[PDB]
């Protein structure tokens, strides 16, 4: 940032894990996280995606005001059983409909949408509702939309490399990205023997 | 006044004394010898040999340090002794 | 509001979306009504809110809130007031005419000055001055004391 | 620093200190010294009036534990031994004394210069 | 001391010596406590606890021996974390890396004795470090396109790794069945489709290796017990009350007449949605839930196996076993799949019931069953177990192997010994000390094996000057023999990384002063 | 200007910061002259950031507060604008219920989905309306959400929340504005504006800076130096420096200092008592004898001959030689009507007022009773 | 703790945390005192490294070494004061010369 | 190139005695010259 001759030390993330050698340390121009994907089944690698940041959770709309739905015939819960499909069917649609790849949400999932997706083909990552997608959102260069509605396709990240890395015998899975454009975060690997090192 | 200024340029002098004491060699000899040889010549480039390389040239050693650094922490070091020597009183129970 | 526990019941979006602009219409409207009457100051005596505030500076309407249910009396009793129980726009009979109300300050303590310019008028005030809290005490019982003679 | 195993002072407070006890004591018989001051009393542990004021023998019969009270109840003894009249009054004179050079070396002057003084006085 | 109190009440401060002192103290006694246990002639511990559940476990490796001690000293703590971390990268060599490091400090403190700059070491240190490193490349066997010599060598690195433990008794058989086991992973390196069922009754020559997969849950009431050619499907569904809505529906009505056709339309909805996960044609429902009176009955109605309670590693291990996915909805049965099975039936092992999954079609993962008659032992195999499955998985994945049995220490300590004696100044003593900390590990595994350790240490160190540097230390009588005619190989990535981690602690732990200790709370 | 500079000079010659006596004047009197005309003292704001020396302290001629907690939009938006217009607002910007005192009944799964757009678009109607004002930088006490944050990034806008309200005020006071609390209203005289914003990074901590304001009548104070005691000591003495001109500027009567008005006094009141007889003449001199305390007390602090000086200044002042006070450099005897050293000479009437009280109060306590607990 | 020659510390936190640095801002925050100057100088530390970052004991050492140095001018007989201005003064001509 | 030192508890004791004796010289330095008082 030479336009005004000041730095940011929030963008650069500076994380650390035991296990393997102290000349293993390199720079990665992407943005690494400590997630795995929702399902085991899903494609580990890619060579093209698109990056989707969403905030909204995979779940049906709720307010948060104080709201009562009352039933009181058999057709009412019948147009609401009909209706949850109906919806979850929609947004799965647009999520597709938007040329994206790989989705990102910050809430948990569910066993209907994971299955939807899984069929479709379209891996994710949960739990990410820290600096993550500010990281993404500033190296990838893609928009972050509140609902799925207003999910366009110049809204979208170009992603280059996505895929996870594996450790030693441990349970332990980081996803990493890279191949990025002209991005201005960075993030520092450090691996070692010992934990003060 | 001239007897603060000793004061603070002796003062001065503890890292070269420091380093030699730390690296294993002579401080009081080795940091008159670096003075001399400042004096004598016209060059003020000439450190304290830590790695025993042989020259004590630090402008070919590729030994680069701050500025702004080194005068933030000259005015915060002389600001803390002028608070110090401004204490005089303690009350603790 | 209501004394009685009672909620508010919406159904539409009709209702939610124009509550809210109904509300602070009606709040705008008795604020015009009030000041157009002609006061300059409202004297209060309970809990203010941010909307009536607002719309209170920008009438350029002076608001002084006070708590004590003995100083807002002897007020009404000096200026020749009646206290008011609702959020009505007050008669030229309940009006409280004064001289000059303004906000200074002495011995670093802000304090709010109703001088009047009338050499009769009701109550009045004296003010002490000094530097021990003793002193003041005694002054005070001293005027006390001739107050009684 | 200085391992003494006790306690000190500096130097002002142990001149303050005399110059306190020197005062009480000089107080502790101020009323029986003109001829119309009244008497006093001491009684012990086991109950024994001791009805006088001549100075000496209440300065004996008061067990002090400071430094100048002992220094000026042994000079009233001294006194009452060589004399036997004016044991209070030279005490006096010396608190007195006392008090005005504290002031002086509160005005940063030499000891010296003072006791000369007094001396010639 | 300064006579000037600086620091709070209750809290000490070491300066140089009694740090120093200390701190060697404490890595000799971490080093000799684990010593006894290096040798494959090694005996076994007892890690009684108090404070827990009168917990008690027999084992022989170093690192859950540390773990489970659980030490104050401040190089202690490092040696067990740096342990641990070497457990959790490879798991192989604790004991070894261990012992290398105390002999490493304990040299160290002779050097500091003899008036040395620690500047002066760490960089001896660090030039011998390099110099193994760099040695130990060029003698390396490269494998990986003759699978016969790969199965030898994958089978003799498995009865190395097990010769170490108490399955030497049965290492003629363990070996093969870790070997066949591996080999089902199709190169993958998921160590979690491994399941390890640990059993009370039978001996260690009672255990095998299934060939399909078993489970220990139970099937459900008046259903069919064998089924012949199946087709296991994984769902992932609520059947247990499916009100999976989070929306606020309640009932707000005023007779119990709509309360009844309610629960008639909720009856009716479950039983549709039953039907639709019939509908794709399967005889063989798994879930993930519970399943309640209502869907059971309902799958015991059609002759459709239900099984019950499984978790995420159990739905994982039977779709890498059959080939299913784990499918949910029920809409679009084109995209669902099924598995393939040809025997399923239940088995008795000693007084529980199994479900054993014969005729698979894939087999991805495996199952093995441990039998042992002290809780103690089947801890021990199973550990044994898990260390020799690893350093398989690590072995294969590094497609290279190195001649073990002390051959790589002798051919380091060489090549440190010819760096040494080519440079002058005083880095020529912290290279010898390096190379005797090296040599170390032979003398004490020929000392724990019982043997003359002195006398061999000496021969094999002048076979290896000579020309013989393929050498090693016969276990079984006690003599020089050639390690490429017995059978003892180790590995290269797993030495590797022990080397960098006790050079690492030691040019950690050689520059420590001033142990600050703050207040104990 | 220069009697305000004196005068500071002289108030921070017995402080800490008495070596850069010289650059604080400059600043307070700047500061005080720029503080409207009822000198509101508490418009100043004085903020404290660790790191710095006491050259490194700077003094804006706008407002300045520290940032407040950010969400995941922050780093999304430009932090440098030219001329922008800032409004300042007081309603939250979050998704949130209406009332807490409300209850929705819904009926069927309509209306339901209804409410659930008619939120989101209540919610961006208020967010146009925000930016339709011509706005860039957003202010508000409550505190913002993520929607609003995300929605402000997209259109190069800056918006900050949890902003106290006296930083608020200070704001309002340095550009122009008024605290809007509906949005129903946003005109053109009710925004601010200033010449150029941006954010730096001082002593680690990110700040925010709206300097170029010709109508602001208010200014924030940047100190730096050590940590805790010599940033309150700064402070302090600041706060001695903005009350001394203060009163120089209500009051414009400062007399010389030192120890000259006292000395000139005790001369007038021992000339005096050689007129009233009686006892009444020992108690004015001891009166006078006792105003002599000053200039003793003021040579004793550097070890100089008290007595000495004290002689020659009564020598002086019963020779004449008015304004002959103490010196501490030349260690001798000079005016300081010319030394550049004035007082405010309310000061020294209040303090003498304040001793004449305290010794009659204690000298009128007879006999003191005391009770247990 | 000062050049290329200087080992490391350790530091042992109030549970039972082990440490090892050599930055030291770090080793003084964790040193745990209770004589005000030395969390005054902890301090000074702490604000050296939040400002710069490079050299958080080299201003205590200098710190140290001008008391020492002003310790015989004041057994002497010279005014502290006299001393601080010295001593500004001289910081003054050395950053002007530098 | 050499000459390492590696006790320091000599070093702490000179230390001390020398911070000792200069607190017993600075104590009994009042006790000197003509201008000199007496202690108690
Ligand atoms: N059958 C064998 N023949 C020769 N050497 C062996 C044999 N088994 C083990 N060793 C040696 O014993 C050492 C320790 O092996 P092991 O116990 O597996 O590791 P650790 O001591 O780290 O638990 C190894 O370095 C190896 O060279
Ligand atoms: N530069 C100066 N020249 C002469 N006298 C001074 C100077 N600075 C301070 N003084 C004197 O020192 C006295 C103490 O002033 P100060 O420390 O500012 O407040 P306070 O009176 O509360 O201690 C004042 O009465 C003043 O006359
Ligand atoms: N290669 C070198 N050549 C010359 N001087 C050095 C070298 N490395 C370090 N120093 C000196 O050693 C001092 C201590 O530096 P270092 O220990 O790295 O950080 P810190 O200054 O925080 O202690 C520095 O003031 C520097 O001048
Ligand atoms: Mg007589
Ligand atoms: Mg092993
Ligand atoms: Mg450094």
């Amino acid at each position: 940032d030479m336009e005004r001759r000041d730095v940011d030390f929030e963008l650069i993330k500076v994380e650390g894990k035991v296990g393997g050698r102290l000349e293993d340390t390199k720079l990665i121009k992407g943005v690494i996280v400590d997630k795995d994907f929702s399902h085991p089944q899903m494609p580990k690698k890619v060579e093209d995606a698109k990056i989707a940041i969403l905030t909204c959770p995979f779940e049906p709309p709720k307010p948060k005001t104080k709201h009562k739905l009352d039933v009181t015939s058999v057709e009412d819960y019948k147009a609401l059983q009909k209706y949850e499909k109906e919806k979850f069917e929609e947004m799965i649609q647009q999520i597709k409909e938007t040329g994206a790849n790989l989705a990102i949400c910050q809430w948990g999932f569910d066993d209907e949408a994971n299955h939807l997706l899984l069929q479709n083909n379209l891996p994710a990552v949960r739990w990410v509702g820290g600096p993550e997608i500010e990281l993404i959102a500033i190296a990838t260069g893609g928009r972050i939309v509140p609902r799925f509605s207003e999910l366009t396709a110049e809204k979208l990240g170009f992603a280059g490399l996505v895929q996870e890395i594996s450790f030693g015998t441990t349970k332990d899975k980081m996803l990493v990205i890279e191949q990025c454009k002209n991005s201005r975060a960075v993030t520092i690997f450090i691996r070692g023997g010992n934990k003060m090192i | 006044e001239q007897y603060a200024m000793r004061a603070f340029a002796d003062a001065l002098e503890v890292i070269p004394m420091a380093l030699s004491e730390n690296s294993g060699m002579n401080p009081i000899q080795t940091m008159t010898e670096v003075r001399a040889r400042q004096v004598k010549e016209m060059n003020p480039a000439l450190g304290i040999d830590c790695l025993h390389k042989g020259t004590n040239d630090m402008k070919q050693q590729h030994v680069i340090e701050t500025l702004i650094g080194k005068k933030q922490q000259i005015s915060l070091a002389t600001q803390m002794v002028r608070m110090i020597l401004k204490i005089d009183d303690i009350r603790k129970p | 509001i209501t004394e009685t526990k009672g909620t508010v019941l919406i159904k539409t979006a009709e209702e939610l979306m124009n509550f809210s602009k109904g509300e602070e219409n009606l709040m705008d409207a008795q604020v015009k009504a009030i000041a157009d009457t002609g006061a300059n100051v409202v004297v209060t005596g309970g809990k203010v809110a941010d909307m009536a505030l607002h719309y209170a500076n920008k009438y350029n309407i002076m608001l002084v809130r006070l708590n004590s249910k003995w100083d807002l009396r002897r007020l009404c009793k000096t200026v020749g007031a009646t206290a008011l129980p609702r959020l009505t726009p007050p008669v030229l009979e309940e009006m409280g005419h004064c001289d000059s109300v303004y906000l200074s300050e002495v011995g670093d303590t802000q304090v709010v000055v109703f001088k009047h310019e009338k050499e009769d008028g009701a109550i009045s005030t004296i003010v002490l001055r000094g530097s021990t809290d003793n002193l003041m005490d005694d002054i005070e019982r001293a005027v006390d004391d001739g107050v009684n003679t | 620093p200085l391992s003494v195993f006790g306690d000190r002072s500096t130097g002002e407070t142990i001149r303050s200190q005399n110059v306190m006890a020197a005062a009480s004591i000089a107080n502790i018989v101020k009323s029986s010294l003109g001829p119309v001051g009244l008497d006093k009393m001491l009684v012990d542990d086991i109950g024994d009036v001791t009805i006088t004021n001549d100075g000496a023998t209440i300065l004996k019969l008061l067990e002090v534990e400071h430094p100048a009270a002992k220094v000026l109840c042994e000079l009233a003894d001294l006194q009452d031994k060589e004399v036997g009249d004016g044991t209070t009054s030279v005490v006096i004179i010396a608190a007195e004394l006392l008090k005005n050079a504290d002031e002086l070396v509160k005005q940063k002057i030499h000891p010296t210069s003072v006791i000369s003084g007094y001396r010639l006085a | 001391l300064a006579p000037v109190n600086i620091f709070k009440a209750g809290a000490d401060e070491e300066r140089a010596e009694t740090a120093r002192l200390t701190s060697f103290i404490g890595a000799i006694a971490i080093g000799d406590l684990v010593k006894s246990t290096l040798g494959p002639k090694g005996m076994d511990k007892i890690l009684l606890s108090s404070g827990r559940d009168a917990s008690l476990m027999v084992t022989n490796d170093g690192a859950t021996i540390l773990k489970n001690i659980g030490v104050d000293n401040p190089a202690a703590k490092v040696l067990v974390d740096m342990s641990r971390v070497q457990d959790d990268e490879v798991g192989d060599g604790t004991t070894s890396v261990t012992v290398l490091a105390a002999e490493l400090l304990r040299e160290a403190e002779s050097l500091i004795a003899k008036k040395i700059h620690p500047q002066t070491i760490i960089a001896g240190w660090r030039e011998a470090t390099k110099a193994a490193r760099e040695a130990l490349l060029s003698s390396a066997v490269d494998h990986g396109s003759d699978e016969v010599k790969f199965r030898q060598d994958l089978m003799n690195i498995a009865g190395t790794t097990l010769s170490s433990k108490l399955l030497t008794h049965h290492k003629d058989h363990f070996t093969k069945l870790a070997v066949e086991a591996v080999l089902r992973l199709k190169g993958s390196g998921n160590l979690e489709a491994i399941h390890i069922i640990k059993k009370l009754g039978g001996s260690l020559a009672d255990s095998y290796l299934d060939e399909g997969f078993l489970l220990d849950k139970k099937i459900g009431v008046n259903q069919p017990k064998r089924i012949e050619n199946a087709k296991i499907l994984i769902a992932n569904t609520g059947m247990d009350t499916d009100k999976i809505k989070i929306f606020g529906s309640r009932v707000r009505v005023d007779s119990t007449a709509k309360v009844a056709e309610i629960e008639h339309a909720e009856k009716e909805k479950m039983k549709e949605k039953v039907e639709r996960i019939l509908k794709h044609g399967i005889n063989c429902f798994i879930n993930r839930q519970l399943i309640y009176n209502y869907p059971e009955q309902l799958f015991g109605a059609a002759g459709v196996m239900a099984i019950e309670h499984a978790d995420f590693a159990g739905v994982e291990r039977l779709a890498l076993v059959t080939g299913g996915e784990i499918a949910s909805t029920f809409d679009h049965p084109e995209l669902v799949k099924l598995g393939s099975c040809k025997l399923i039936e239940e088995v008795m092992i000693g007084e529980d019931k199994l479900i054993h999954f014969s005729g698979v079609a894939l087999g991805e993962a495996c199952t093995i069953v441990l039998r042992g008659a002290t809780q103690q032992i089947l801890d021990e195999a199973e550990r044994s177990l898990h260390d020799a499955l690893c350093v398989l998985a690590q072995t294969v994945k590094d497609s290279r192997t190195v001649y073990g049995g002390g051959c790589s220490e002798m051919l380091m300590a060489h090549a440190v010994t010819q760096l040494a004696n080519r440079t002058p100044g005083k880095e020529a003593v912290a290279m010898e000390s390096y190379a005797k900390a090296l040599r170390m590990l032979p003398t004490i595994i020929a000392d724990n094996a019982g043997y003359d350790s002195a006398d061999l240490v000496a021969q094999l160190r002048a076979a290896h000057s000579e020309g013989n540097t393929t050498a090693g230390l016969d276990m079984r009588e006690g003599t020089i023999g050639d390690m490429a005619i017995l059978g003892i190989t180790e590995s290269f990535q797993v030495k590797r990384q022990v080397l960098l981690s006790a050079a690492e602690a030691a040019e950690v732990i050689l520059r420590v002063d001033n142990i600050i200790k703050a207040a104990p709370r | 200007r220069k009697l305000l500079e004196k005068c500071a000079m002289t108030a921070l010659s017995s402080k800490l910061i008495s070596q850069q006596k010289a650059f604080f004047a400059k600043m307070v009197v700047d500061a005080v002259m720029m503080l409207d005309d009822l000198l509101q003292l508490k418009m100043i704001g004085i903020k404290k950031v660790q790191g710095g020396a006491l050259e490194d302290s700077q003094l804006v001629a706008g407002v300045a507060f520290k940032k407040t907690f950010s969400y995941a939009g922050f780093e999304m938006q430009p932090k440098k604008y030219h001329n922008p217009k800032i409004a300042l607002l007081n309603v939250e910007l979050e998704l949130k219920a209406e009332k807490d005192n409300a209850e929705i009944r819904v009926h069927t799964v309509e209306d339901y989905q209804a409410i659930v757009d008619a939120e989101w678009n209540i919610l961006y109607d208020k967010l146009e309306k925000i930016h339709h004002s011509g706005a860039k930088v957003v202010l508000s006490k409550l505190p913002i959400g993520d929607v609003a944050t995300q929605y402000f990034a997209d259109r190069d806008m800056f918006c900050a929340g949890r902003v106290p309200e006296e930083d608020l005020k200070r704001t309002m006071m340095a550009c122009g504005g008024s605290i809007q609390t509906s949005v129903n209203a946003l005109s053109a005289d009710v925004l601010g504006r200033c010449q150029v914003f941006e954010e730096t990074q001082i002593g680690g901590e990110r700040y925010n800076f709206f300097t170029g304001c010709p109508k602001a009548k208010t200014c924030t104070f940047i100190l730096r130096g050590g940590a805790e005691q010599f940033m309150e000591e700064t402070e302090r003495s600041l706060h001695d420096a903005i009350m001394i001109v203060r009163r120089a500027i209500k009051n414009d009567s400062v007399v010389a200092g030192g120890g000259a008005i006292e000395m000139e006094l005790s001369k007038y009141l021992r000339d005096y008592s050689r007129t009233i007889p009686g006892k009444q003449q020992l108690l004015i001199g001891a009166y006078a004898k006792a105003l002599e305390i000053i200039p003793r007390q003021l040579c004793d602090n550097a070890g100089f001959d008290a007595t000495n000086i004290l002689n020659k200044l009564r020598a002086r002042h019963a020779q004449g030689g008015t304004w002959y006070g103490v010196d501490i450099n030349n260690e001798d005897i000079a005016d300081n009507f010319e030394a550049f050293v004035w007082e405010p000479a309310m000061v020294r009437i209040n303090a003498l007022t304040a001793a004449s009280e305290a010794a009659c109060l204690i000298v009128s306590v007879d006999e003191t009773i005391k009770n247990p607990r | 703790s000062l050049g290329p020659n200087g080992l490391d510390k350790m530091m042992v936190d109030k549970d039972g945390d082990v440490t090892v640095t050599n930055d030291g801002a770090t080793i003084l925050s964790m040193m745990d005192v209770d004589h005000q100057i030395a969390k005054l100088m902890v301090e000074l530390s702490k604000s050296q490294d939040d400002e710069i970052g490079d050299g958080t004991t080299g201003v205590v050492v200098l710190a140290g070494a001008l008391l020492e140095e002003a310790e015989q001018l004041l057994d002497r007989g010279i005014h502290p004061i006299r001393i601080a201005d010295g001593y500004e003064q001289a910081a003054r001509v050395a950053i002007e010369h530098l | 190139k050499g000459a390492y030192q590696d006790r320091d508890k000599p070093a702490q004791i000179r230390f001390s005695n020398i911070s000792a004796a200069k607190a017993v010289a600075d104590a009994i330095r009042t006790s000197l010259g003509p201008k000199g008082m007496d202690k108690m």
